């Protein structure tokens, strides 16, 4: 492995330069063993004044032992292409995710580019000046490493490829996406084949979905023995609001049962018309939408909102009102969670299928305040991979919409 | 003298060195620079260069009213130098240290000529001596230490003095040594007198890597005058805050005081300058003259009452809990202290941002909140206990119904007026028995005029007329209008999104006063329950004030 990949920057850009940010003293003395032990390993070497990059490091658990991990959205962006991501992935009824990062630190990383993949301990109140370290091998996180390591990959994996030609296997980041539709028991049993087979290639492996399942959820409409003029306002707004996306909803008959001025209390009952046009309306949100299409060359754009009870709706587009996705996310409370714990998961899991079905994480836009998600979302993150995201500050007054 | 490693430095990429020409200068000023380039010169900090050196820097010779000091102006090389990691901007808090038996100050004397520049970057350092009236060529010199002014000897200054200590600190664990500029502090809790000998010990190690430390014992003692601090032994506290008085103000005036204040709101509490920066709001040229808002004033008078008394701060033991209170100062400002001991602060603080027109107390609480677990992640590197004026019930109440997420820390209650509450709150179904208003606003988007009104079930309609607005002002205006003419219950319906997600929000505080009488109105309510209808559908009572109201 003497031979290094030369590797570059995008014309007219230099490295990265991003602030540290201000850690408590347990992840400050977690990152400062694991850094001396990769020091130890020539896996990173400390570095001079003359270096003025820089990327954020953090500390998480993944187990108890801490690990670090690395924010290289910045490295990522300004580093240059390499010289592709499988629909049928989507399709298959099971897919395990296998962490193989581990093997990116067997390769040398280009001399010239060490520099660019600076990073910073911090200090606690700026006592002391940060150490500062750079990545000699190929660093986790950062997108050449799988890149430059997919040679190797391919040549560890073609026997495996060889024996099971129905099994799909897609690489993201440090992550390998293995999908068979074989039962859950054959499916554990070539996962655990292809671990043993890396393993004895000396490629360290130290969490299975299922996209059968996945799909766009439909519009509900409600349904009540005894409506009010209240819930037929609703009823007729929701409609209204879903009539954007499907063409053929009606509410004429719906809103003459509130034809004059009535109290919001007083009871309706509905007609003969009313009903079948609700019925009707009923059968048309059972269909799906017509010409919404992925491309690839624009942004994925995940909207969260909270619904209360632990019960949080997402939407995956590309333009609005053009759902690629949706979908809803929910977790039992058993009184350890609350609402940092479950939108990092919702998260998480968003990024997850964006990834199976897409090949790409989607830009989010979270329902909380920056400061806040920036202060608690390492304490429950567990992937190894980190999406790019913004803050939404005006409520949605369409979460009882898509509730 | 290089025992110590050069830092490779580079030129930024394309670019050659600097050739700014030497300004022509006094013959006094040129004897004084023969005399200091010779002393240097013998110390080996410059050296005498070659004439095929194409680069020149220009130099000068001053004297701040004895003694002679030489300058150069590095701006051009500078400019073409490349960038190196930050030097360290932020100063440490005093409350972040631990209290020390013992302490000590070393001032290195001529830190940065005291340090190797790179072999092959000294030549782009050349600087010209000029001779008496360009008779014969100036003297040409280049710098073999890192120059005063240039942008790399700070933080290769600060690199070499961090590789300096680290064997004597290795050797040393029981000492602490901080880095700042070209200052040393040392605290340790051994004994005065085997602390002086450490210290000792350090100096001549030092001065084996050649530096210098105060000779004596060491010009400074307590108290230390630092970064606008007083630092004594056993507290710490800020220097004395003198704010001007002045008939009129202009926009620095009121910059430099919302500063001053911002510096003594870390130890002194209850600090308020919110409707000083509201002054400072139209931002525009600094000498423009800016009247002073009542408000301001009694903010201002204020501030001196509280600058009348003096405050200390104490340090830090990490043995102790770190616990936060807050108190609500009024009109969306908030005070806490930080503090391990009852009485004894470690520092104060202050939170009065809206972020947004309109908000409540209860979501500024949990921004403060946010703000101080960030400061103390900062200062101390974990997050406190906090005491807070608020209940469970109203807490849980917020952030359950709260749209957006939030993170709550364990807090215990402390009952200390004014506490935080719920004003009113909306009800989540209609009200069964109460009027029903339907609403409805509008205005000539060129005129500016409009008018408000509603039509109720029990057939009470009425418009009122409004001049200069615009139409959400004129949904405001209409769910105001209902709030006036109804009973204790009522129930309302508008088309109006924007209005609706300004009420649903339920704040208590807005800086438009039209919001305002309509959270007196919902005060004084007992039961509100607001619907949305989309508009020009032909609903039923909302086309009926749509028709009223157009007309
Ligand atoms: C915010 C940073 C800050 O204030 N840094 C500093 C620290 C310091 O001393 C310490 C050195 C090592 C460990 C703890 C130290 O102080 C603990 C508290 N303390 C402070 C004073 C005292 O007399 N006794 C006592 O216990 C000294 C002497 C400083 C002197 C100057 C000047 N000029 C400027 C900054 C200093």
């Amino acid at each position: 492995p003497i031979e290094t990949v030369p590797v570059k920057l995008k014309p007219g850009m230099d490295g990265p330069k991003v602030k540290q940010w201000p850690l408590t003293e347990e992840k400050i003395k977690a990152l400062v063993e694991i850094c001396t032990e990769m020091e130890k390993e020539g896996k990173i070497s400390k570095i001079g004044p003359e270096n003025p990059y820089n990327t954020p490091v953090f500390a998480i658990k993944k187990s108890t032992k801490w690990r670090k991990l690395v924010d290289f959205r910045e490295l990522n962006k300004r580093t240059q292409d390499f010289w592709p991501h499988p629909a049928g992935l989507k399709k298959k009824k099971s897919v395990t995710v296998l962490d193989v990062g581990d093997a990116y630190f067997s390769v040398p990383l280009d001399e010239d580019f060490r520099k660019y993949t600076a990073f910073t301990i911090p200090s606690i109140n700026n006592e002391t000046p940060g150490i500062r370290y750079q990545y000699n091998v190929l660093p986790q996180g950062w997108k050449g490493s799988p890149a430059i390591f997919q040679s190797s990959m391919t040549k560890i994996l073609e026997p495996f490829k060889k024996q099971n030609p129905d099994i799909v296997i897609y690489q993201y980041m440090d992550d390998l996406y293995v999908g068979s539709d074989l039962e859950i028991g054959q499916h554990r049993t070539k996962i655990e084949e292809l671990r043993q087979h890396l393993l004895r290639w000396g490629l360290t492996t130290p969490y299975e979905l299922h996209p059968d399942k996945w799909t766009v959820q439909p519009i509900v409409l409600p349904e009540k023995d005894s409506w009010t003029v209240n819930d037929i306002q609703k009823l007729v707004g929701k409609l209204n609001w879903a009539s954007q996306i499907y063409p053929g909803i009606k509410v004429r008959q719906l809103s003459k049962l509130l034809r004059g001025t009535k109290a919001l209390t007083e009871v309706i009952p509905l007609t003969e018309e009313a009903e079948l046009e609700l019925a009707e309306n009923r059968e048309i949100l059972k269909e799906p939408v017509h010409g919404v299409y992925y491309d690839p060359s624009k942004d994925l754009i995940a909207e969260i909102q909270k619904q209360g009870q632990g019960q949080w709706t997402y939407q995956i587009y590309q333009e609005p009102f053009k759902n690629l996705k949706t979908g809803k996310y929910a977790r039992m409370r058993g009184a350890h969670t609350n609402d940092v714990k479950q939108l990092t998961e919702a998260v998480q899991k968003i990024t997850t299928e964006s990834i199976v079905i897409w090949g790409k994480t989607p830009k989010f836009k979270l329902p909380i305040q920056k400061e806040t998600w920036e202060t608690w979302w390492t304490e429950y993150w567990q992937a190894t991979w980190i999406p790019e995201w913004e803050f939404v500050n005006t409520p949605p007054l369409v979460k009882l919409w898509y509730q | 003298i290089s025992p110590i490693e050069t830092v490779p430095v580079k030129l930024k990429p394309g670019m050659d060195g600097p050739k700014v020409k030497q300004w022509p200068l006094t013959e006094e000023k040129i004897k004084a620079l023969v005399e200091i380039c010779t002393e240097m010169e013998k110390e080996g900090k410059i050296s005498k260069i070659g004439p095929e050196n194409p680069y020149n820097t220009p130099v000068f010779a001053i004297k701040k009213k004895t003694k002679w000091r030489k300058l150069v102006d590095f701006r051009e090389l500078n400019k073409r130098t490349q960038d190196f990691w930050e030097v360290q901007l932020g100063i440490p808090h005093p409350a972040g240290l631990k209290k020390k038996k013992s302490v000590t100050v070393l001032d290195v004397g001529d830190a940065y000529f005291s340090v190797p520049l790179d072999e092959d970057f000294r030549k782009y350092t050349a600087f010209t001596i000029p001779s008496i009236n360009n008779e014969t060529p100036g003297i040409r010199y280049q710098y073999n230490v890192l120059p005063q002014g240039w942008k790399g000897s700070p933080a290769i200054f600060q690199s070499s003095m961090t590789k300096i200590l680290e064997p004597f600190a290795a050797q040393n664990p029981d000492i602490v040594i901080y880095q700042y500029m070209d200052d040393l502090y040392v605290g340790s809790d051994l004994e005065i007198g085997q602390h002086r000998t450490k210290i000792e010990e350090l100096r001549q190690h030092l001065l084996r890597w050649g530096l210098t430390t105060p000779d004596k014992k060491h010009q400074k003692e307590p108290p230390f005058l630092w970064m606008g601090y007083e630092l004594h032994p056993d507290k710490w506290t800020v220097q004395p805050i003198v704010l001007p008085e002045k008939d009129s103000w202009t926009v620095n005036d009121i910059q430099k005081l919302v500063g001053k204040l911002n510096w003594a709101s870390q130890i002194y509490p209850g600090i308020k300058v919110r409707q000083l920066s509201k002054l400072l709001r139209g931002t525009k040229a600094l000498t423009e003259v800016i009247p002073l808002t009542e408000e301001a004033e009694l903010e201002l008078a204020e501030n001196r009452e509280i600058l009348k008394e003096p405050v200390h701060g104490v340090y830090y033991d990490p043995s102790k809990d770190l616990i936060a209170e807050i108190q609500k100062q009024g009109q969306g400002q908030w005070t806490y202290q930080i503090y391990q001991e009852p009485f004894k602060n470690l520092k104060t603080g202050k939170y009065a941002r809206m972020r947004g027109a309109h908000t409540n107390d209860v979501k500024q609480l949990t921004e403060a909140v946010q703000k101080i677990t960030t400061e103390s992640i900062v200062i101390w590197g974990k997050t406190p206990k906090f005491k807070l004026p608020i209940q469970k019930e109203t807490w849980e109440t917020w952030w359950t119904e709260y749209w957006q997420a939030t993170w709550i820390p364990e807090w215990e209650f402390v009952n200390t007026p004014p506490l935080v509450k719920l004003w009113y709150q909306l009800e989540k179904e209609p009200i069964v028995g109460a009027e029903t208003f339907y609403v409805d606003g509008a205005a000539n988007r060129e005129t500016k005029l409009g008018k408000a009104g509603y039509v109720t079930n029990k057939g009470r309609q009425k418009v009122v007329p409004l001049t200069n607005t615009t139409n959400q002002k004129t949904e405001l205006q209409a769910i105001y209008l209902a709030l006036q003419d109804s009973g204790l219950e009522v129930n309302i319906v508008t088309d109006s999104q924007y209005a609706l997600g300004i009420i649903q929000a339920q704040p208590d505080k807005s800086e438009s006063e039209l919001v305002n009488q309509i959270i007196e109105q919902l005060i004084k309510k007992e039961k509100v329950y607001l619907a949305w209808v989309p508009a020009h559908k032909g609903i039923g009572g909302n086309e009926q004030v749509d028709k009223l109201v157009s007309a």
